[PDB]
């Protein structure tokens, strides 16, 4: 709780003055300077007022919106001015979390001096006067979103000049010994086995590849030639999990959904092919195959980073597809290289958390990240680095947040993100879809719970040549594959109309099972 | 790794009309008895364009599952034809399964389906307005589909 | 290679010429064989082994105690079925072939073992120890006779006292005891006589994987000295299930520190007199292995490789891995003090080379294949793919800030150990042949005739030297290194190394007592000749 | 009633060259304590001509013996090439095991022993004397002979 | 992993007076044919000062060995009174038998010898020099010590 909220609601300060005073570092600074001691708290603090609030409205006869009918209005548009001049100067991790807020803010149903948002026609004016402010972010989402968001009514109630805006928008569209043959055939046998029948219902993956694959890896440490077969695994992952006629695909992308639930920030799980690879590496449980397959992987990974990718201005294809690979190699070194030390419990304060850093803190990494980043930042190319290195320190367990190695990359971090303003483009000479994916994947790696929640915030402050930044390379269908959760707004949105007539809801009709 | 495992799942009556309920036999064992009721949904596609579309059938709440296997009979009614437009009308869609714990689906059960005119000149020459009267819905039990995922069962 | 051979035998140049050489008309004459410098050493140690080969070895009342668990009639059955069927020689100096050739290629071995020339110095040793010992059967071959051979060994033993001052008691007694010195002689068998008269939070489940754990070894210690015990088949269940519920418990740290405080603690150290010298016959390590036999496990030392080969697991060995480099890097930096009797020294040394030891073993073990890259040009792919990842632990830049502040004898030994369970192609990687070249100047340096340069003990020169000398035999370094690559008063001068302690350092040591017991031993041709052989009796 | 049985005789080391000594692993049974000494001898058959070669290799005495199922191994010589006739050295002959108690005995076992040429070429046509340097004894153990007799055991 | 294990050993004739020669029956078990001969050898420690008044006693050979188990007896000779010192005559002592293949030693196995006088009035206070005709040789079979090497088989 926070005395500088009732202070400017009360009409004491303006809100540029304190969105410049948050940001930076005549008796109106004096008057702001004597809360100094609340200055870190006031974000926070808003958010959690803000998110209680709608408590009353979020569902934890119809009657149609009416913009007559509002309780008030200056303490609404103060309240929603801060809320857009927040995120105007970047005060919060995450944008298309906030965007799903206002989202569901937009599509309510029924249900300090005075709580606010009394009534459903609050809500919905105050979702209405919001999103006014943000015409740039909505106008570069799918075409089904500007679908979905022109067509509806409470916007033409409201406001018809951002119907009519959303509405022109629309135009816009597009040596090795004999044995290892016979390994090799066991293991095309047992990955079309696996191709096969791993859809069927009942299957178990260890149940029916527990003991193949052992045996399989005990003959190969027999023999010793693990690097053919690590070459091997390597190609071929490599090769397959990356990848009218128009309505069959369309219509299977519904059974290859991700799960409806997890969004708009979900934990990190494998989809689809990819999972074929990762109950093999967790049942093979040898320790010379994953020295081998770091050792590859690690390779591949830095010779990958370090290609001259000619630049013109016809059209390249293969930015997507080193991206993509280097993604894909990135979070598969992740998850083994952190295999050990994935404990479920965080270290508690005192003197024995010394001895913890002290014994994991004196072994080098397994890649030198902290040169890389740093050595690629100079030479602009950081759209090609970030997204990877932001895989791979997902998968970190809670002990690397504590270490002092990995302190100085998060910091490098922070710095970054508070440079990524949207608004001002007459002085980044960046172009926009760039910094909607680095914003989008870098918000995305604070809501993870290892990282400390409080890192973003206690940190007294941060603070040339032509290369592969200032290209378009980002394509709408790049930033949607490399960015699954942004499609959730129109997920959303689709639910408003959907469970209009069918609206039954109750008796929920407990039926009891049978058992021989 | 998942505490409850669906063993086997039936298809009823079929073919079937388009009028004609839907019927499943769902067959699942649990390794431990759970600590809350498990919950069921069926969804209809009834457009590959958008989700906007989409008829929620029903829903069952489970009562309390101790340990072992459990078979159960699912009955929910038929959709309705007005609001399915015509383009889609006559063709292939999807009928979806999903349960949920703690409010978190974790199983996910695709059908194929197709109807089509049991007539002969209705199957050459459909006309204009889609007449579900006369339409036969079939059920490709063949061919299922499953999908998991990785939930906090505790 | 020859050639330099012959010209030294035929009186054209001088010893001290060719040993500064290698190390005004003659420097013109050695300059004409320049491109042969290089190879003399290793010729002529072949040669001398060559010329050996012909003298050295090539390569009724009865009663019994019960333990508890007329002949006319066969006559006519044994004709029907027949029917049916139907001295050791003296060695004196006066038959000596030669005197002049023997003292020449006599004194230029010596010359060359004093200057710290040939790789091993105790290898050489035992070679004139083995031709010292020999009793039956160019311009010219050598070695016509036992003459000869003894001649030649006691010219080449004359000018090494220093050395032979101090070993043990053991093999000075049988030295100045020796039958065969006093007739070529007199005054180095009295020196070494008056030698001899002058010497003198957790979970609770823990507490259950500790008791397992306990039992476990309660069963190794008093049972496998029994024949026909085996270590995985008789345990090779119970460690799988126990380590893999401590894998479920997420608990492997509080169990790697009980396992390094057991092994630290252990495997140190747990009429009388006459029991404890008695049962070092026991003990003894291969009596084929010497003299530069390839590393063991020893004593207790063995339980813990058999556990680890038996675990297998990924997460352990990298907790292991982490603990044992975290205890070797404290315990390095310790300022002993020095002046009474101080002993902490010894213990500090055992402990660092049992951890290096252990650490070694541990890190290479997924490496250790079976063969070379065999060829240069597909071989720079496999060194690429491995010189990447950093190594466990900054070995090179220890040992350079060791020898920085003096300290050599606390760091050499373990770092030295440290390398022997290396793989086969590690020295051909970039990083660690600066670790080898430092170790070759540093090698070079060491002579134990000079003691005004610096300040150093002999007994630390002799250790040094000695385990010097034992890394270059081992098989997995290449024998072509040697020859092809061309401040404070602190540590190094206190006398802080004993007799037991170089003793216990390198057992090889006393396989030179081992060869003199041979000799006295048979004091006679016993049973020589054709032996008895006899066929297996098999059963199903 | 015997008091001591002589269960089983196994043969050890054959087929072996001549000058290998007998040895014979031989367990045997007491119904009570023996209180004095077993003499054991081993007895090689010289010629079928006469008997006048026949030679005794070794003995031996038995400790005392409380009831068990004692074994113990017996060892004898070669014999002695010097005495056996020319024409009795090349062939096939008898070696016999009796048993001794209290200077009368009470069991007699004989054994086959075959002195055959190992080599096919001396086998075809022996020289004139035989050459023990490298013949060959084999023992024909799987047919063995036995006698008994009734002893004044008291 | 080793080829050639044993897996029982047992000694015979003990206890037993001292000029009795050594007696051992030795099996040992074999997984694949082996290519050359077998070397057993017997090594009598007389002095438990040093190793200079070691005797051997005898070196035998062993036959090829097929795949499987076999097992046969060992004789040696008696040792020489005569090269013991006389302080070394009456206590405790260590016999040796050790095994070599393709001249590699690769096991070794040791008992403790008890040689004590059998008369008590001698055991209580032993006389001036040995008298070996009335010394009894005792090996401590409870308690035998091993130890095993790896080495090169291929």
């Amino acid at each position: 709780m926070a005395a500088v909220l009732e202070s400017l609601l009360r009409e004491e300060v303006s809100v540029a003055a304190v969105v410049r005073w948050i940001a930076r570092s005549a008796g109106e600074a004096a008057a702001l300077s004597s809360l100094r001691a609340l200055r870190k708290e006031f974000v926070p603090f808003l958010l959690n007022f803000l998110r209680e609030q709608s408590s009353r409205v979020l569902p934890q006869t119809d009657e149609p919106a009416d913009p007559a009918r509002v309780s008030s209005r200056q303490r609404l548009e103060l309240v929603a001015l801060v809320y857009s001049s927040c995120i105007a100067e970047n005060l919060v991790p995450n944008l298309f979390l906030e965007l799903f807020f206002v989202f569901q803010l937009l599509t309510a149903r029924r249900m300090l001096e005075s709580p606010l948002f009394q009534s459903i026609h609050d809500c919905v004016f105050f979702a209405v006067q919001v999103l006014e402010c943000h015409f740039q972010v909505l106008s570069n989402l799918d075409k089904g979103t500007l679908k979905l968001l022109a067509e509806n009514e409470r916007l033409l109630c409201f406001s018809p000049a951002l119907q009519g805006r959303l509405r022109a928008a629309y135009e816009g569209s597009v040596r090795a010994f004999h044995t290892f043959k016979k390994q090799r055939d066991v293991f095309y046998e047992v990955l079309r086995e696996w191709e096969d029948h791993h859809e069927e219902p009942g299957w178990d993956f260890e149940k029916g590849l527990g003991s193949r694959i052992r045996a399989m890896m005990g003959q190969l440490s027999a023999a010793c030639s693990h690097s053919h077969f690590v070459r091997l695994f390597q190609k071929q992952l490599l090769q397959m999990c990356q990848s009218k006629l128009g309505r069959l695909w369309r219509l299977q992308e519904r059974l290859m959904a991700p799960q409806s639930s997890g969004g708009p920030c979900p934990p990190p799980t494998f989809p689809g092919c990819q999972g074929f690879f990762r109950d093999f590496i967790l049942s093979a449980s040898s320790f010379q195959f994953n020295q081998h397959l770091m050792d590859s992987l690690s390779l591949k990974i830095q010779e990958l980073n370090g290609l001259a990718l000619p630049q013109h201005e016809g059209e390249r294809k293969q930015f997507a597809v080193v991206l993509l690979s280097l993604r894909l190699l990135a979070k598969f070194l992740g998850f083994v290289a952190f295999l050990p030390y994935r404990g479920p419990e965080p270290p508690p304060t005192g003197e024995l958390q010394d001895s913890i850093l002290a014994l994991r803190s004196q072994v080098p990494p397994v890649l030198d990240v902290r040169t890389l980043l740093q050595r690629g930042l100079q030479a602009r190319r950081a759209v090609l680095t970030v997204p990877w290195l932001v895989e791979f320190l997902s998968f970190a367990d809670h002990v690397v947040p504590l270490l002092e190695y990995y302190r100085d990359i998060f910091t490098l971090l922070l710095r970054l993100h508070r440079s990524l303003v949207l608004s001002q483009e007459s002085e980044g000479k960046m172009c926009f879809l760039n910094k909607l994916l680095l914003l989008a994947v870098l918000g995305w790696l604070f809501q993870i719970p290892t990282v400390p929640e409080d890192l973003f915030f206690l940190e007294e402050g941060p603070s040339p040549e032509h290369g592969l930044d200032n290209a378009p390379v980002v394509d709408q269908q790049l930033l949607y594959t490399c960015c699954p959760y942004i499609g959730e707004l129109r997920k959303l949105l689709a639910s408003w109309v959907s469970g209009s007539s069918g609206r039954s809801g109750g008796f929920m009709r407990k039926i009891t099972p049978t058992t021989t | 790794m998942a505490k409850v495992q669906v063993n086997n799942v039936v298809v009823l009556d079929n073919p079937s009309p388009f009028y004609n309920p839907f019927q499943f036999e769902i067959t699942f064992e649990c390794i431990e008895d759970l600590s809350e009721d498990l919950e069921w949904k069926i969804i209809y596609v009834g457009s590959a364009e958008s989700e906007e579309y989409d008829q929620v059938l029903d829903s069952v709440l489970v009562g309390p599952v101790p340990a072992g296997r459990h078979m159960f009979v699912f009955q929910a009614d038929a959709p309705n034809p007005g609001l399915i437009p015509d383009a889609d009308a006559v063709g292939v869609t999807v009928v979806l399964i999903t349960c949920t714990y703690r409010g978190q689906e974790f199983i996910r059960v695709g059908y194929y389906v197709n109807n089509e005119y049991t007539e002969t000149e209705l199957r050459e020459n459909p006309p204009v307005k889609p007449d579900f009267s006369k339409l036969q819905r079939n059920i490709l039990a063949s061919n299922p589909r499953v999908t998991r995922f990785h939930i906090n069962w505790e």
